[PDB]
């Protein structure tokens, strides 16, 4: 795969932004690993662990995102 | 169960075997408490 | 970074005897730094679980199984039948 960005010098840019390359496909069958911390996985099957809501937090594992203190924020 | 910090486990030895190896697990103080405990080391 | 290692790379293993005589079924991988987020440790057999003749402990679940057809076990003990030589001890 080839990811080729060439500007021209038109004297003025925004740089493109790549980001969640998945390809598939690759080494047939592959296991199972735990939820990044900050994410969640409800139930069994899922491809991705979703992000934890704002203002909650969790860590590694975890089926659910505990809440925070009242004197804590978090992204 | 939430995870456990340094405080709620202490750090326990496994059986000999044969060739005299043994595993250092992490067991929670009291059972059921948490759960990514550290992984065991020789 | 590690796996999530299936029931094919953790085995049970029992912790070593303290002095009240409790043990802990923590979870053990086959060989170190291969897995994560293994089954968390349970209550152990009270350090004298003896399985009767011809029966072997499982460690899935604490109880003694009745082995396979065609394998003996000979229980919590030895035998010595074979004497071509002094058998060692
Ligand atoms: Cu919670
Ligand atoms: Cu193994």
């Amino acid at each position: 795969l080839y990811w080729r960005t060439t500007a021209f010098s038109v004297w003025s840019s925004k740089p493109v932004l790549v980001r969640n390359i998945a390809i598939t496909g690759v080494a047939y069958t592959s296991e199972c690993f735990p939820c990044k911390p900050g994410t969640y996985a409800a139930k069994q099957g899922s491809p991705f662990c979703k992000l934890c809501p704002a203002n909650y937090y969790s860590n590694k594992g975890e089926t659910s995102c505990h809440p925070c203190d009242a004197d804590k924020y978090s992204e | 169960l939430h995870a456990c910090k340094e405080s709620e486990y202490h750090f326990e030895y496994t059986a000999c075997d044969s060739t005299g190896s043994r595993w250092r697990v992490a067991v929670p103080h009291s059972p059921g408490l948490c759960t990514s405990l550290p992984d065991p080391v020789k | 970074e590690l796996h999530a290692c299936k029931e094919s790379e953790y085995h049970f293993e029992y912790t070593a005897c303290d002095s009240t005589g409790s043990r802990w079924r923590v979870a053990v991988p086959h060989s170190p730094g291969l897995c994560t987020s293994l089954p968390d440790p349970v209550k152990g057999t009270e350090c004298s679980f003896s399985c009767n003749a011809g029966e072997f402990l499982d460690m899935k679940d604490q109880s003694c199984k009745p082995c396979a057809e065609g394998r003996y076990s000979l229980g919590t003990g030895i035998r010595f039948d074979e004497w071509d030589e002094l058998p060692h001890g």
